[PDB]
């Protein structure tokens, strides 16, 4: 209607160039080196952490089976 | 009125006849939800000992704590599939 | 008039703890002094209600029957 | 309101109120210290005992 | 400033002065009954530390 | 004097976007006159493909010294507090116990510390009072 | 105005559902526990349900 | 002294020094309304209030322990 | 007594917040220190029945979870 | 005018008396009267000054009692 909203177009630029980014991207060795660490090395980890620890956690009411506090005390004379 | 459980064993049923398999996996989990509901009553006895007995709660809900923390890996929801599924004896 | 199926249970915990324990004097008269609204509210709470013996005999006796469907073992 | 040049400023002149609430909260807390002080100097350096007497 | 602002700082003046003189023995009072606070026998050191300390360092933090 | 943040690249080249040297608007003089006076921004000037970074909006950038040196201070507090605290420990300067640590009747109350037999006693009771 | 269109309306629904609330309430004393919304039907059992439940599987299989 | 905006711009919370002409009518009406609620909070906190220490007798526990065992 | 402590802070809030417009700013501050000191009260009453008396209160309003 | 450590209190009267876990010693005994007039004295610092002064000096012996084992068992150790 009235065009509430003073469009700059320093702001257009830059919001066309954020939405259009995929344009310019090339598999350099920078973005290979990101690619692998976000979507191999990453997810490799957590993949060796979740079947290392999967099924071998029986936290459910554990009990204490170990004293805590020690009986004598033995100086340092 | 009150409804009752149904009680049927998945060992004694043909699972071809899908109502006593229904009635099954029905009997199974109703089963499962009464021993959630003894759970919470003896965690309230252990919830009022504890209260009650103050600085004696170590030893006047000893029995009641020991009680509550066997109870408590397997007072829960399983469901019927593993049961359903599963024959132990082999 | 939606009853729940842990709401179910825990007045099925109760049916069960009358029809094994008959011949206990004590737990009737709480059972049925123990009005429908105040069934799942078993413990301590604001409303004066007597509910230890009933309490006591749970934690006594086994009234679930899961051992009962699973008639395999290892 | 006047600005007077090079006119030093003197000794401020403030409520009575105000001089005599000070004083008063400044006299309780030093009596109390002194007060405090007379009954338990031996106990706070450890000079002696509370039950000693 | 004017009375509305000053009345909050004398009450806070004199809780400032005598509040933890009269409060003391509530909480650190021997044997005085918080079991909301559970203190494991092994871990009260409200002797030795009331006992066994040098006077040097009762006023150690005061000289200083 | 000021630098830029980390992470802010030298050169891109994006299409035919405009090649501008990155600045960060937060270092920009306040007491000049701006259309946007709030975001030390005039009307129509172009923005870095990272400008959110380097705008009021993005977090407030430190540059009295370089990281290097701030960093260098922050582990020289702490070392000196390491060794403090190394040179005690093996030279045993802390003072002994003065007294034998406080016992407890009854096995140590054990059975008051939710101990149930002579099995668990030793898992639950305190130091336990030799001397009856 | 303190008594607008916009201020009166969040107390008129808590006026509302605590007095149908102490009407359910008086209504489950006479009525063995049954609620004020026992007029629109009845909750469904078991028996009818499994008969549609076996004739459902009788066709499926 | 400034300038507020205030002919279309009316937050719940007054916007920019507030105070309406009929100001003395609203606050008698607000301060019953106040007196109302707090009265209804102590009479609901007592009649629901209970110890939770005294709600059980000792020997009460003592059969609950045994029985656990 | 333990409600009265506890949600008469809120209704100060909720009486500045919404109808702060309508009573004016300086009915709106006391009203919200008259709610706080209503609390102060009744946590000094709390206070000593709790510590010298050893008595608990507890108001339990509905279950959560 | 405590001298001596009290006799020790049964294990029912620390448990009547709900006497702290941490406390529960030779001076338990001179604890009770301490703790029951504390509460009727809504913990002053001016109405059980003797029975506080008592269960002080009590805990006094109990610390120096103490220093006798640590100084004993610390000649065991260099005989050994
Ligand atoms: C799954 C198959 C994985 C194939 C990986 C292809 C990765 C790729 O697209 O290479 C990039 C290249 C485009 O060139 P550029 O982006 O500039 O990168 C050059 C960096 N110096 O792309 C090319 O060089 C063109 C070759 C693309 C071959 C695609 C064949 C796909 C056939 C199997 C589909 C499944
Ligand atoms: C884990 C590492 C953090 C990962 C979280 C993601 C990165 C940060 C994203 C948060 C968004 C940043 C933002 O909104 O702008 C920065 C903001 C500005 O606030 P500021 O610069 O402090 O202005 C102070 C003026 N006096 O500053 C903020 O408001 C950020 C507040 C701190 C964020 C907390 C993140 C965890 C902090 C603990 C990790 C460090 C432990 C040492
Ligand atoms: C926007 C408003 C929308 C309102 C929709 C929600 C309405 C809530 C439904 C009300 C149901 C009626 C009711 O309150 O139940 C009655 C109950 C007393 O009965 P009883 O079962 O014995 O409770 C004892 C609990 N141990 O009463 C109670 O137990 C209520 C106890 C509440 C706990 C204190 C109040 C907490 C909130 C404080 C602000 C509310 C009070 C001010 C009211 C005006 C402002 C909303
Ligand atoms: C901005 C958008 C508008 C949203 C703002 C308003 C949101 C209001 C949210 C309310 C949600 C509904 C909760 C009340 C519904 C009633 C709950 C109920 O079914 O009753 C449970 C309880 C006892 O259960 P029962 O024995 O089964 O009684 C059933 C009888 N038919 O019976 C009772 O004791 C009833 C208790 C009623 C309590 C009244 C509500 C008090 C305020 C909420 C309390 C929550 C705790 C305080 C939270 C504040 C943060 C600490
Ligand atoms: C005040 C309530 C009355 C206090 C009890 C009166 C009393 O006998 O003690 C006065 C007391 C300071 O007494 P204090 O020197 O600490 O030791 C007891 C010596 N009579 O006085 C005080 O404790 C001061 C009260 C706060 C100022
Ligand atoms: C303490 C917090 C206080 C909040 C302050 C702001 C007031 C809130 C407000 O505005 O809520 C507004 C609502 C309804 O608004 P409406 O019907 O559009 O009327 C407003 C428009 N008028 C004035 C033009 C007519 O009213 C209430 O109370 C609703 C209470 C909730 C009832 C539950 C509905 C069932 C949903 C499904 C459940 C599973
Ligand atoms: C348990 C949660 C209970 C919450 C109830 C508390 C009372 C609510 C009061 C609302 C009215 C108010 O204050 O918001 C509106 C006021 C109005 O501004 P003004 O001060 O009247 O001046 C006006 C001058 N302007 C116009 C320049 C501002 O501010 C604002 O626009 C602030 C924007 C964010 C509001 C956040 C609301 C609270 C969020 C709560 C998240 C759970
Ligand atoms: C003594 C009694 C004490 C208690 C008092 C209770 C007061 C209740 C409120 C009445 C006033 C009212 O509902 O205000 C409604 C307000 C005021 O704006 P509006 O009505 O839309 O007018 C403006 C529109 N116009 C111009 C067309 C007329 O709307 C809101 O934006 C409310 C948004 C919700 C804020 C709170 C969210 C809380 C979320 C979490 C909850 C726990």
């Amino acid at each position: 209607g009235p065009h509430l909203l003073r469009e700059d177009a320093s702001f257009q630029r830059y919001g066309q160039l954020r939405d259009n980014l995929a344009t310019y991207w090339k598999f350099n060795r920078k973005a290979a080196r990101n690619v692998f660490i976000f979507l191999v090395a990453v997810p490799a980890g957590l993949g060796y952490l979740a079947y290392n620890y999967e099924g071998k956690t029986p936290f459910v009411g554990k009990r204490r089976t170990e004293p805590i506090f020690e009986q004598d005390y033995v100086p340092r004379k | 009125d009150h409804v009752r459980s149904p009680n049927v064993s998945f060992d004694d049923i043909d699972y071809n006849n899908s109502q006593d398999l229904h009635n099954a996996q029905e009997s199974l989990l109703r089963e499962q939800w009464i021993r959630v509901s003894a759970l919470k009553v003896c965690r309230k006895a252990l919830e009022s000992c504890y209260k009650t007995s103050g600085p004696n709660h170590y030893e006047d809900c000893r029995e009641i704590a020991e009680k509550y923390l066997n109870m408590l890996p397997d007072h829960r929801i399983q469901g019927f599939l593993g049961y359903q599924k599963n024959d132990p004896s082999k | 008039d939606d009853k729940s199926i842990d709401e179910w249970a825990m007045d099925e915990l109760l049916l069960r703890l009358k029809e094994k324990n008959l011949s206990d004097v004590e737990l009737i008269d709480e059972l049925d002094k123990l009005s429908k609204s105040h069934v799942g509210k078993i413990g301590a709470s604001e409303i004066n209600k007597r509910d230890a013996v009933i309490i006591e005999r749970i934690l006594n006796g086994e009234y679930d029957q899961l051992s009962g469907l699973k008639k395999k073992e290892l | 309101f006047k600005y007077v040049r090079g006119a030093i400023v003197p000794k401020p002149k403030v409520h009575p109120g105000y001089v005599i609430t000070s004083k008063f909260l400044g006299g309780l807390m030093w009596f109390w210290i002194f007060y405090r002080a007379k009954q338990d100097y031996p106990v706070w350096f450890g000079l002696k005992h509370p039950w000693e007497h | 400033n004017d009375i509305v602002l000053i009345t909050p700082m004398i009450i806070l003046t004199i809780l400032s002065i005598f509040g933890g003189y009269l409060l003391r023995d509530i909480y650190l009072g021997m044997g005085s009954p918080f079991n909301e606070l559970f203190i494991h026998p092994n871990n009260l050191s409200l002797i030795e530390t009331e006992f066994s300390l040098p006077s040097i360092l009762k006023v150690l933090p005061l000289i200083t | 004097k000021s630098f830029l943040p980390h992470f802010i690249p030298k050169n891109y080249s994006y299409g035919d976007y405009p090649r501008l040297k990155p600045e960060n608007l937060q270092k920009r003089d306040p007491y000049l006159k701006y259309d946007d006076q709030a975001n030390k921004r005039n009307f129509n000037e172009p923005l870095h493909p990272q400008q959110d970074d380097l705008d009021m909006w993005a977090p407030d950038h430190f540059d009295f010294v370089q990281d290097s040196i701030a960093l260098k201070w922050f582990g020289t507090f702490f070392g000196v507090l390491a060794v403090f605290s190394s040179v005690i420990y093996i030279g045993g300067l802390y003072p002994e116990k003065p007294a034998n640590p406080r016992n407890y009747p009854f096995s140590g109350l054990a059975k008051d510390l939710g101990a149930s037999s002579e099995e668990d006693t030793l898992l639950y009771a305190a130091k336990i009072d030799k001397s009856i | 105005n303190i008594f607008n269109k916009w201020n009166v309306t969040p107390f008129v629904w808590l006026f509302a559902t605590v007095g149908i609330f102490q009407w359910d309430k008086s209504h489950r004393e006479s009525h063995d526990g049954k609620g004020i919304l026992d007029f629109l039907g009845e909750i469904k059992v078991k028996e009818s349900l499994d008969t549609y439940f076996k004739e459902y599987q009788t066709k499926v299989a | 002294h400034h300038i507020h905006t205030p002919s279309y711009i009316k937050p719940p919370t007054g916007g920019w020094n507030f105070t309406p002409a009929n100001w003395k009518q609203n606050t008698v009406l607000v301060l019953v309304g106040f007196t109302a609620c707090c009265v209804g909070l102590y009479k609901l906190g007592e009649a629901g209030s209970y110890n939770p220490k005294l709600k059980y007798k000792e020997e009460e526990l003592s059969r609950w322990n045994q029985s656990a065992k | 007594m333990i409600l009265l402590c506890i949600f008469t802070p809120f209704l100060g809030s909720l009486i500045s917040g919404f109808f702060g417009r309508y009573i004016g700013v300086n009915s709106s501050k006391w009203i919200v220190c008259l709610s706080i000191f209503v609390s102060v009260v009744s946590t000094y009453i709390l206070f000593i029945d709790v510590i010298f008396n050893e008595i608990e209160y507890t108001y339990n309003i509905m279950n959560w979870l | 005018g405590v001298s001596e450590l009290p006799e020790l209190l049964s294990h029912e009267e620390m448990k009547q008396n709900k006497i702290p876990l941490a406390y529960r010693d030779r001076c338990a005994r001179l604890l009770v009267p301490l703790n029951k007039c504390r509460k009727e004295g809504w913990y002053m610092p001016w109405n059980c000054v003797q029975e506080r002064h008592d269960y002080e000096q009590c805990q006094y012996l109990d610390f120096k009692r103490r220093v006798k084992e640590l100084e004993e068992i610390k000649k065991q150790r260099d005989a050994a």
